[PDB]
RNA sequence: AAACUGCGAAUGGCUCAUUAAAUCAGUUAUGGUUCCUUUGGUCGCUCGUACUUGGAUAACUGUGGUAAUUCU
RNA sequence: UGGUGACUCUAGAUAACCUCGGGCCGAUCGCACGCCGGCGGCGACGACCCAUUCGAACGUCUGCCCUAUCAACUUUCGAUGGUAGUCGCCGUGCCUACCAUGGUGACCACGGGUGACGGGGAAUCAGGGUUCGAUUCCGGAGAGGGAGCCUGAGAAACGGCUACCACAUCCAAGGAAGGCAGCAGGCGCGCAAAUU
RNA sequence: UCGCUACUACCGAUUGGAUGGUUUAGUGAGGCCCUCGGAUCGGCCCCGCCGGGGUGCCCUGGCGGAGCGCUGA
């Protein structure tokens, strides 16, 4: 499952292959527009959130 | 009330009942003014209609109706539907290889207005042609003439 | 038909226009505009068909873009703007003008004025009424709405029209004694004197017209076109001067013409 | 959808018809508004030539006309009685044309005291209140009370209209179509009329 | 160039299955309806930031998904 | 005020109303440049309304082939009419509620058949007549069969959409896309009809 | 009359099959209308960091948080 990611206040984007099922626990069962603490998605993502 | 046998109040749209005026006018009579037109091709009006207290809004004279169109004529054959009648027009068709006629007739329902009382079932009417007032009229008689057997 | 049409087949075109069969399929369907499909000439038919101004349909819309075709003092690029009865063609490069009237065969003539006689036009009245705050209004055969009117001005009159102001200057009522021509009909370019209108209520009237040379002939009341004041015709005539001939004068004046030349 | 062809009638004779074209979009009818009542609610509906009708779903006030005194104001409807058409109509309280309703009687009460300077409506048990009568016995200049005594003389309603003046509520007819126009305009019941409208209003309890 | 906006695409072309006072033809009426466009009239008639108002979204740039579409 | 053969017409007066799913009363664009900071000339695009043009839609009178081994038909489920309303662009059983019992027929109703689209027209012909008219002009109808809609002034549109019925296309089997009675062309059907 | 050859129309147990059209009752896709519903997207409020002007107060600009606030789509 691979994720498109932007920082809209840059302008950069890039697509991350993820093959791992804890990161997309937090994902799992949410809807659209739901700003969500995304911190297991990796060492650099603690205090983003998305 | 003869003058109101339905559920609704009868009027002429046109005529205003409630004029307060005095104490005298209430005393003094109560008879309502009477809006008649002049349905007008030569024909003149029946003094029933001016002298009467029906109220039918298909009436040409006292209704809302207008008159145009064809003027035909024929024989009443039927009074038997509330407030409308059915004539008979009698004409010869020509066949053309032998040169010949043959009799064809035509029935015809037309809307009798009140005004016109004290007719039976084998004098002439004139009929003048109006807008669709039901599914199979067009037609209103005009002017009613006694037919051979005239007292 | 789910719609308005568009188009018009030559044979379904108007007889006058003088179309012939094997040019093509179709023909010029008028514009929407101040005269009647039925009743008109359009640009086209005008410029190429009868002034051969033009060989082909390319070279009027040419001309037309080039601003030189003036309807009644007003530039028209439509070539196939519906002109019709009275109107005044004006071509300012060449210095002609031109008025749009029936001949004795019932199709609208080559007929040249004058630049003065191009100032005016004669309107029929189709309607009169009253419109808000009570301001008169008129509506002609040419649609042309006139507020302000004569009381005197009623339908079925003439009235005169300045074509640089828009303006009544003079009318002719309707009445027995008074110059016509036949707009419609089987008398069409016909001209004569009003003699008799007999008044059929709930149907149409019939107006009884006189030729100078004796002839009389009737119409419907909607066909009369009051042009002048007695005797005396309002704008000039073509050359016919509104006279049908019969068949056999016709060949005798002919004939008697192809004799002269030698 | 719903139709109003003349085609799928049977003729005069009594002889059964077959259609040569199917269903146009110029035959089209469309489902009632049946106007209740209630704080507004309006539709605007795009109409042949696209025009716009107002299907009103809700009516809580309409323009009324007192006739005899030409004295049209607006006014709240209140109740649904006798309609000539269908007495299913009335359990529904449903809005139509020539349609029986109760409307309130203050706007009227105020223009006939503002206007003749009597009190009319006003209960049997002394009810006085300052802004009323200073509505009624303010003092006026000689030539305004003389034209206000000369017009004391007609001052004079029907003892029918002046019943319903005491309980607040006056009986009137609606004459607009609600559902055509989206607004109940009408008049209120007199003379005959409302004699007439008082029987059968009895004769249905 | 592209794209937004407007207009057209209800005309034309084909065929004759249905259809027996139905269609259609001559004759009439709309005083019982609607009408894009053309032409003319109207467009200070109302007694109650203006020397210019607000938020977006295409084309474009960049990251993509699906075996597949005038998909997104 | 004005007009019709005839208005419940047009114009006028008065009391109010005026829909937030809302009504008009110009925050638009080009070209020439100027007269005494003001004034401006030609156009283009838009605007409620009125009239006009192109129509369309409903009605009026007369007219059509064979058939009685079809003589009575319509009315429960609107058939004819009345009253009030709903819906509709509007006139109307168009639809609803309450009433009345009507309406058509040997002068052929009702039913059935048609190798039946209707006219303008074509062949034959002493005079009368008989037969044909799918076919380029006018009107109607349809887009495989029914039905329903969106947009728009206008469509129940099919070189638009949505379902169902019958056929049929690609597929990684998850899905996606269909409509030649348009011009060519192919198959089929046939006695029977042309160039991708 | 009886005997021999061929072909048509008819009757006929088999409650014949194929093709198509009508309807009783029930179910019933899809659009449209009405009554609800409310994933989301703003604005005006309330606080916190704070500049300017007018005069502790108001008009403002970047915002962040949060309140079963109101209002709109």
């Amino acid at each position: 499952m691979k994720l498109n990611i932007s920082f809209p206040a840059t302008g950069c984007q890039k697509l991350i292959e993820v093959d791992d099922e804890r990161k997309l626990r937090t994902f799992y069962e949410k809807r659209m527009a739901t700003e969500v603490a995304a911190d297991a998605l990796g060492e650099e993502w603690k205090g983003y959130v998305v | 009330a003869d003058i109101q046998t339905e559920r609704a109040y009868q009027k002429q749209p046109t005529i205003f009942q409630n004029k307060k005026r005095v104490l005298l006018g209430e005393t003094g009579k109560e008879k309502l003014p009477r809006y008649y037109k002049n349905i007008g091709l030569g024909f003149k009006t029946p003094k029933e209609a001016i002298e009467g207290t029906y109220i039918d809004k298909k009436c040409p004279f006292t209704g809302n109706v207008s008159i145009r169109g064809r003027i035909l004529s024929g024989v009443v054959t039927k009074m038997k539907m509330q407030r409308t009648i059915v004539i008979r027009r009698d004409y010869l068709h020509y066949i053309r290889k032998y040169n010949r006629f043959e009799k064809r007739h035509k029935n015809m329902s037309v809307h009798l207005s009140p005004c016109f009382r004290d007719v039976q079932i084998g004098d002439i009417v004139t009929v003048g042609e109006c807008r669709p007032l039901s599914k199979t009229v067009r037609f209103n008689v005009l002017k009613v003439t006694k037919a051979a057997g005239t007292k | 038909a789910r719609g308005p049409k568009k188009h018009l087949k030559r044979v379904a075109a108007p007889k006058h226009w003088m179309l012939d069969k094997l040019t093509g399929v179709f023909a010029p369907r008028p514009s929407t505009g101040p005269h009647k499909l039925r009743e008109c000439l359009p640009l086209i038919i005008f410029l190429r068909n009868r002034l051969k101004y033009a060989l082909t349909g390319d070279e009027v819309k040419k001309i037309c873009m080039q601003r030189f075709i003036k309807i009644d003092g007003k530039v028209r690029t439509d070539i196939t703007y519906p002109a019709g009865f009275m109107d005044v063609i004006s071509i300012d490069k060449t210095g002609e003008n031109f008025r749009l009237i029936y001949d004795t065969k019932g199709r609208f003539a080559v007929h040249r004025i004058t630049p003065e006689e191009a100032k005016y036009k004669l309107c029929k009245v189709r309607k009169i009424f009253v419109g808000t705050k009570g301001i008169p209004h008129l509506v002609t055969h040419d649609a042309r709405t006139i507020r302000y009117p004569d009381p005197l001005i009623k339908v079925n009159d003439t009235i005169q029209i300045d074509l640089e102001t828009g303006k009544i200057t003079d009318f002719i009522k309707f009445d027995t004694g008074n110059l016509c021509m036949v707009t419609g009909g089987a008398n069409l370019g016909r001209i004569g004197v009003i003699t008799n209108r007999e008044r059929h209520p709930g149907s149409f009237d019939v107006v009884h017209v006189k030729d100078a040379n004796g002839n009389s002939f009737a119409t419907r009341l909607s066909n009369i076109f009051v042009i002048g004041k007695g005797n005396k015709p309002w704008i000039s005539l073509p050359r016919g001067k509104g006279i049908r001939l019969t068949i056999a004068e016709e060949r005798d004046k002919r004939l008697a013409a192809k004799q002269s030349s030698g | 959808g719903i139709s109003r062809d003349n085609w799928h009638k049977r003729r005069k004779t009594g002889g059964k018809r077959k259609p040569y074209h199917k269903k146009r979009k110029y035959e089209l009818g469309r489902p009632a508004a049946n106007t209740k009542i209630g704080p507004r609610r309006i539709h605007t509906v795009r109409v042949r030539g696209g025009n716009k009708k107002y299907r009103a779903l809700r009516l809580d006030v309409g323009n009324f006309s007192w006739g005899s005194e030409c004295c049209t104001r607006k006014t709240r409807i209140i109740d649904v009685v006798y309609n000539a058409s269908n007495n299913e109509l009335v359990r529904t309280k449903t809005l139509v044309k020539n349609c029986i309703v109760l409307i309130d009687s203050t706007p009227y009460r105020q223009w006939y005291e503002s206007h003749y300077a009597l009190p009319l409506g006003r209960k049997k048990g002394a009810k006085l209140t300052p802004e009323e009568e200073e509505i009624l016995n303010k003092k006026r200049s000689k030539k305004i009370q003389k034209k206000y005594d000369e017009r004391k003389k007609n001052a004079k309603i029907s003892s029918l209209l002046e019943e319903q003046f005491q309980q607040g509520k006056l009986l009137a007819c609606i004459a607009s179509r609600p559902g055509q126009c989206g607004r109940a305009d009408g008049y209120v019941l007199e003379g005959k009329e409302l004699e007439f409208y008082l029987r059968k209003i009895k004769a249905r309890k």
